[PDB]
RNA sequence: AUGGAGAGUUUGAUCCUGGCUCAGGAUGAACGCUGGCGGCGUGCCUAAUACAUGCAAGUCGAGCGAACGGACUGAUGUUAGCGGCGGACGGGUGAGUAACACGUGGAUAACCUACCUAUAAGACUGGGAUAACUUCGGGAAACCGGAGCUAAUACCGGAUAAUAUUUUGACGCAUGGUUCAAAAGUGAAAGACGGCUGUCACUUAUAGAUGGAUCCGCGCUGCAUUAGCUAGUUGGUAAGGUAACGGCUUACCAAGGCAACGAUGCAUAGCCGACCUGAGAGGGUGAUCGGCCACACUGGAACUGAGACACGGUCCAGACUCCUACGGGAGGCAGCAGUAGGGAAUCUUCCGCAAUGGGCGAAAGCCUGACGGAGCAACGCCGCGUGAGUGAUGAAGGUCUUCGGAUCGUAAAACUCUGUUAUUAGGGAAGAACAUAUGUGUAAGUAACUGUGCACAUCUUGACGGUACCUAAUCAGAAAGCCACGGCUAACUACGUGCCAGCAGCCGCGGUAAUACGUAGGUGGCAAGCGUUAUCCGGAAUUAUUGGGCGUAAAGCGCGCGUAGGCGGUUUUUUAAGUCUGAUGUGAAAGCCCACGGCUCAACCGUGGAGGGUCAUUGGAAACUGGAA
């Protein structure tokens, strides 16, 4: 179904990722629905992550299901926490 | 060819085909009987119609026909009744 | 013309007829059909090796070769350089470029290529005319 | 939402419950810029065929009716 | 303001006109001569030719029956099977297609949608089989057919149940809408847990999200030496069937429908974002990346399925290729590699699921030729090299010579000097966030607990790979060639030949004193590249909208009458289609430009703007063009 996942945007051995809401059947670097934020795992020390809040909580309420590491990224901003608070 | 999943899928396809065609054959017999009883206004029109509406909705639940097709058959039968 | 005349009859530019037509055509042996390819070079077979007299202002015996290319096309090709080892049934590589004097020669045989030796005594300009670096 | 509306002229009323409406509009030339008149014929439905050849009428689109018609007659304003 | 260069060539000489050619930028390039390295990319454009051989789609024993098999009752496997889900995704190719295929903007009150999310209501009661297995036969395989048993969240019958259908009353044309009050008929599951319940299976209704479907305006190749095209054609009335409207199909009526605003036909072609070129207007193109479409040896068809009329599914026909005991059987690389063939031309029959994504599973995990990486190729872009400081522009040697010298030349020895590179010999990242498991609290729901969501911290793991990279020694040592030198156009002498051999893009050169041929010195242009060929734009104002002309250079029809069309005298009022000015929505992303940040710089990468439309809706203005009076 609808998945919040990462799209590779990096060169050889220098990956950059966008946090994107996309259909599961779509290709990894192909068709998408919405861009949510970015994820850079090769920055200085801590991997710098950028996430929007309004759209991210909008898609989660609509049934979008984060992958294993988008869950981590949404947790480091407390997004999964505030999603849990609104039961 | 002949991937293991594909070889099994042939067996379950004919198995489902045999079950499916028997059910719609029974439905289409009921539908034809129901509307032929309505045309000449026989004494048994009502439960034959009920027998047809029963079988039509049972197959629409089995995805033998689409749901919207069931209503056209059902709407046709009760309107003539 | 007037604007209305231009609207009804838009300007038509001239088509460009390209030199070396036989390099623009391919062949399909399966369908027995000619195709469009735009090849840099084509490979053929020498069906006749001889010498041609040049145009009137000049006077020199010029070597040439009748080449049937990969297509079913028979063209005449120049042989640059001094010495050549080509007789009949010699596979050659033919590029573009015509000879001004020779009427009916619109191509050049590439020296130093498949079944075509370079110039024996060439020492400056070895990219053209074939032949490797002496010593 | 809103379905598109066109105003044209009746050029054919030889078929029952169907008229042909000529909606003439303008299209400029891409290169020269002159506006050229071009016309498009629309086949429209009218159950009560009160439109007669020469009337300017009001046309609105709808779901496909027959192989060609996609429009209905909304308003007839001319007499001719 | 950021942007625009020409030159040669018709003549005894000239000015025009006019064609030809060259100097620039590019490419999925090929070829010739050379060739050190690294980082990013790219790499069958041809035969949608034929394919040897390996892999590219499986998973769930917590759905469940085993001859099961078997640690130790038997953990664990799936040997094999039933069942569920997946196989319609991902990957490939551009044959076909000139079409609502594609782009853009809309509409559907003519539409479907499994998984995912949320809300509710539930999940009652019975039955009969059959795989597997056993045992008989057949048949050369492929396989097929008899009996005898056995389960399931497999199948079937009843119960009950919606906004489901029929009949009832209370807008934008087909109408939509939610109340009513009757009738028929439509379901389901269990598994593994904890003290009745938790989780995740289910069924029915709704909505949401997602993915599809149809219709419409505009845009979108060439040919008129392709002018008339169609007969379900075009409209209507019924019926059928489609998720749905509709000649979609069939009967019956009428004769209709499209077309110089290019019907039809022929040829060609996947379309687009985008790329190349240009000052711009334009012109050419549709490799890699992304969106859409179509196709899977050729051609028809349906089944299963939410979704296929299905690349590694089924049936039939055909053409091939293979087996056969001759009766019969098997196959499809336009998946990744790879082979043969064609061609000028395009690569390894590699490693790994470590990351991202996908399928299945409660998860651990399994599969993944997607993908992440390695192998090859100067194929391209970028960056760094192959040495530097002093040192006689005098050695010796070439080449000329006016024999005096000049030039190669600070070039060389010669001393110092460095280690970018290279060699060896030690360290050595990031990409790693996890998931699960473990603990700790919190929230909801709980009789309570397990369990779930959330919050934290622990344990874990890397194909690349001992690879970037750094540090020590050591050596100028192992690392430059290609083309030009008549003018365009930077670079000239000597010798050989003698309209020969040959050169040449054009002007043209060569006939014993060629800066044009071949060679030698020197020079100049570039440089791990340099030239040639092939094709596009420019220069070309040489299709002139920007931006050309028709007296004699090419060009005014031999002349009228005239139809469509194009254009149209002055004033007032009105309108607002054009025109102008705003505001919304969209013109995906990636691309171009600008800025900023990260790779030691650059290429490259990532962010933020900008820009991009004959766009749609909606206000405002009224001079002009358009409409009305």
């Amino acid at each position: 179904a609808v998945k919040i996942r990462l799209t590779r945007l990096g060169s050889k051995r220098n990956p950059f990722y966008r946090i994107v809401v996309a259909d599961a059947r779509s290709p990894r670097d192909g068709r998408i629905i919405e861009q949510i934020g970015t994820y850079n795992p090769t920055s200085a020390n801590a991997p710098e992550i950028k996430v929007d809040e309004a759209l991210a909580l909008k898609w989660l309420n609509d049934g979008a299901k984060p992958t294993d590491t988008v869950h981590n990224i949404l947790s480091k901003e407390g997004i999964m926490k505030k999603f849990d608070e609104q039961k | 060819a002949n991937i293991k999943s594909a070889i099994k899928r042939v067996k379950t396809t004919e198995k489902a085909e045999a079950r499916n065609i028997s059910q719609k054959s029974a439905m289409r017999t009921a539908v034809k009987n129901a509307k032929t009883a309505v045309s000449n206004n026989a004494d048994n029109k009502n439960e034959l119609v009920s027998l047809a509406v029963k079988l039509v909705d049972k197959a629409a639940q089995s995805n033998l026909i689409h749901s919207n097709k069931a209503d056209r058959i059902k709407s046709q039968l009760m309107t003539a009744n | 013309p007037t604007i209305n005349q231009l609207v009804r009859k838009p300007r038509q530019s001239k088509i460009k007829k390209s030199d070396s037509p036989a390099l623009n055509k391919g062949f399909n042996s399966k369908k027995k059909k000619f195709t469009d390819l735009n090849s840099p070079q084509k490979r053929g077979v020498c069906t006749r090796v001889g010498t041609m007299t040049p145009k009137k202002p000049n006077s020199a015996l010029r070597k040439y070769a009748r080449v049937r290319l990969s297509n079913n096309i028979e063209i005449n090709a120049y042989i640059p350089g001094i010495g050549h080892n080509l007789q009949e049934h010699s596979v050659v590589l033919v590029r573009g470029g015509r000879v001004k004097d020779l009427p009916g020669v619109r191509y050049h045989i590439v020296r130093g290529a498949l079944d075509t030796s370079g110039v024996d005594g060439r020492r400056q300009g070895r990219s053209l005319y074939g032949t490797k670096k002496p010593k | 939402n809103d379905r598109k509306v066109y105003v044209g002229k009746v050029v054919s009323d030889k078929m029952d419950k169907t008229i042909t409406v000529l909606v003439e509009t303008y299209k400029t030339h891409k290169l020269y810029g002159k506006r050229v008149k071009y016309s498009k014929k629309y086949k429209t439905h009218d159950e009560n065929n009160s439109a007669k050849l020469g009337d300017i009428v009001k046309i609105q689109e709808t779901r496909p009716l027959s192989a060609t018609k996609r429009f209905r007659l909304v308003e007839i304003v001319e007499e001719s």
